C-alpha cells in the first residue's frame, strides 16, 4: 500500500525572535518510507539538518522527525519541503509561528 | 497504566545494487533506547538512552548479533514472499516487524505480542493466547504451517512472557530517573482574532512524557466538538510532547468555553 505524509513544522519551545530555538519538521503516515524532507529558511535549504530514526505506527505507517537549530526573526521564511512518491509536486509548509 | 517494551523493524530492498536495508529501534514506553541502522558505518547496536550505556559489551555483542541475524533472515524472507505474491523482482518492498511486552505497575505481565506485514499490510501475527498465528492471506497461510510445524510459537511464548519482561523490569531499574518519571503538561491559552467577531482559542499542552494526552474544550460545561480543531501529538524533539486544540468563539464569548486536559502526570483538574 501506499499513504501520503501528514507535514507539521513548530518550533522546540515558544518562538522569540531572536533567541536560538529548534525547527522541527514532523512527518508521519506515510508508507513508502522513502522520503525526503528539507526544512528551507527562505526558499534555501539547510543542511546540517538532523533526523530521527526511523519507526512506524500501529498501522505500520512510518513517521520521522527532523531539525535544525534556528533562531526566529520577523524577517526570514521557515518550511519544510517534502517530497513522496504519493504526491504529485511536494508539499511544502511554512512555519506558523502561532501553532 | 503500565509499562513496555517494543522493537521496531524495517527491512527495505534495495533493486539496484546491495543489500536490502535494515534498521532496529527499541523502545521502553515512549522512550527510544537504541538503534541499528545497517548503512551506519560501525555495524553496530548503538545506545540511545543514557540508563543503557551501563551495559557492557557482552549487552551489546549479543545484540548486534541477533539484529545482524535477523537481517540476514529478513533479505532470505524479501525474496521469498516476492515469489508468494509473484512480483518483480525490478521491485523494492518493505517487510516491518514489531514485537513487544506490556508489564503492569508490579512486574507482572500483561500482554505480549509479535506481528509483521509485507508492504504496509499485516502479513502474519502471533494471537494473543501466545501460542497460535494470524495469517491473513494465503501467503501468510503458507508460513503459519511452516511455523506450525516447526512449534516456533513456543519460543514467542517463552521470550515474551519471560525474557522480554526480565527486560524490561530492568530497564526501569537502571532508568528510573526518566523511565517513571511522569512530565505533567505546560498548558497555556493564546487567543488570535480574526475579524470583530470571531477569534480563535487555542490551548497548548507542551513538555508531557508520556505522550498519551486528552485534550479537549467545553462551552458551558458541555462538551465543544463543533467548530474545534485538534493536533497530532508531536516529539517536541527533547524526549517530551506537544499538542494543542483550538477552537473558534465569538469576540466577546471567550469565557464560555473552558479547556480540559488530562494526563497521568496530573491528577486530572481544570
Amino acid at each position: 500500500i501506499q499513504r501520503t505524509p501528514k507535514i507539521q513544522v513548530y518550533s522546540r519551545h515558544p518562538a522569540e525572535n531572536g533567541k536560538s530555538n529548534f525547527l522541527n519538521c514532523y512527518v508521519s503516515g506515510f508508507h513508502p518510507s522513502d522520503i525526503e524532507v528539507d526544512l528551507l529558511k527562505n526558499g534555501e535549504r539547510i543542511e546540517k539538518v538532523e533526523h530521527s530514526d526511523l519507526s512506524f505506527s500501529k498501522d505500520w505507517s512510518f513517521y520521522l522527525l527532523y531539525y535544525t537549530e534556528f533562531t526566529p526573526t520577523e524577517k526570514d521564511e521557515y518550511a519544510c519541503r517534502v517530497n513522496h512518491v504519493t504526491l504529485s509536486q511536494p508539499k511544502i509548509v511554512k512555519w506558523d509561528r502561532d501553532m | 497504566g503500565s509499562h513496555s517494551m517494543r522493537y521496531f523493524y524495517t527491512s527495505v530492498s534495495r533493486p539496484g545494487r546491495g543489500e536490502p536495508r535494515f534498521i532496529a529501534v527499541g523502545y521502553v514506553d515512549d522512550t527510544q533506547f537504541v538503534r541499528f541502522d545497517s548503512d551506519a558505518a560501525s555495524q553496530r547496536m548503538e545506545p540511545r538512552a543514557p540508563w543503557i550505556e551501563q551495559e557492557g559489551p557482552e549487552y551489546w555483542d549479543r545484540n548486534t548479533r541477533n539484529v545482524k541475524a535477523q537481517s540476514q533472515t529478513d533479505r532470505v524472507d524479501l525474496g521469498t514472499l516476492r515469489g508468494y505474491y509473484n512480483q518483480s523482482e525490478a521491485g523494492s518492498h518493505t517487510i516491518q516487524m514489531m514485537y513487544g511486552c506490556d508489564v503492569g505497575s508490579d512486574g507482572r505481565f500483561l500482554r505480549g505480542y509479535r506481528q509483521d506485514a509485507y508492504d504496509g499490510k499485516d502479513y502474519i501475527a502471533l494471537k494473543e493466547d501466545l501460542r497460535s498465528w494470524t495469517a491473513a492471506d494465503m501467503a501468510a497461510q503458507t508460513t503459519k504451517h511452516k511455523w506450525e510445524a516447526a512449534h516456533v510459537a513456543e519460543q514467542w511464548r517463552a521470550y515474551l512472557e519471560g525474557t522480554c519482561v526480565e527486560w524490561l523490569r530492568r530497564y526501569l531499574e537502571n532508568g528510573k530517573e526518566t523511565l517513571q518519571r511522569t512530565d505533567a503538561p505546560k498548558t497555556h491559552m493564546t487567543h488570535h482574532a480574526v475579524s470583530d467577531h470571531e477569534a480563535t482559542l487555542r490551548c497548548w499542552a507542551l513538555s508531557f512524557y508520556p505522550a498519551e494526552i486528552t485534550l479537549t474544550w467545553q462551552r458551558d460545561g458541555e462538551d465543544q466538538t463543533q467548530d474545534t480543531e485538534l493536533v497530532e501529538t508531536r516529539p517536541a524533539g527533547d524526549g517530551t510532547f506537544q499538542k494543542w486544540v483550538a477552537v473558534v468563539v465569538p469576540s466577546g464569548q471567550e469565557q464560555r468555553y473552558t479547556c480540559h486536559v488530562q494526563h497521568e502526570g496530573l491528577p486530572k483538574p481544570l
